[PDB]
């Protein structure tokens, strides 16, 4: 499911929120991507150092 | 007017989350009143609409547009 990657320090994870399939609020590590268009969060991006 | 705002950014917030379908059950379910009175002041039933033409959602509004249609 996941996407990975690193850039700058950081190491990001994306999940798409359709197979998350199990949705909660988090803390602040976690990016919501927006689609341009419609706007929803479809996926929560993850950090790290 | 305050208030106005207040409500307008928690729906421009909360929409922006369940993105306006999810929303459309969670209201259909909601029997929200003070917001949305089907039984009486057409005029109020401008003020409503419109109101959510002006935060742009409105498209929750359609059932109180028909009403809007209906009572003339």
């Amino acid at each position: 499911p996941n996407l990975l990657f690193s850039m700058c320090g950081f190491e990001v994870r994306i999940l798409p929120r359709q197979r998350m399939e199990e949705v909660v609020s988090n803390d602040e590590g976690v990016w919501d991507l927006v689609d341009e268009r419609t706007k929803q969060r479809t996926a929560k991006a993850y950090l790290k150092v | 007017p305050q208030g106005r705002i207040f409500i307008k950014f928690l729906f421009q917030e909360l929409v922006n989350e369940l993105g306006l379908d999810e929303l459309q059950l969670r209201l259909n379910s909601s029997k929200l009143d003070g917001m949305f009175p089907l039984e009486g002041d057409a005029e109020h039933i401008r003020y409503s609409i419109n109101f959510f033409t002006a935060i742009g959602l409105g498209l929750l509004t359609e059932d109180m547009r028909s009403r809007l249609t209906i009572i003339q």
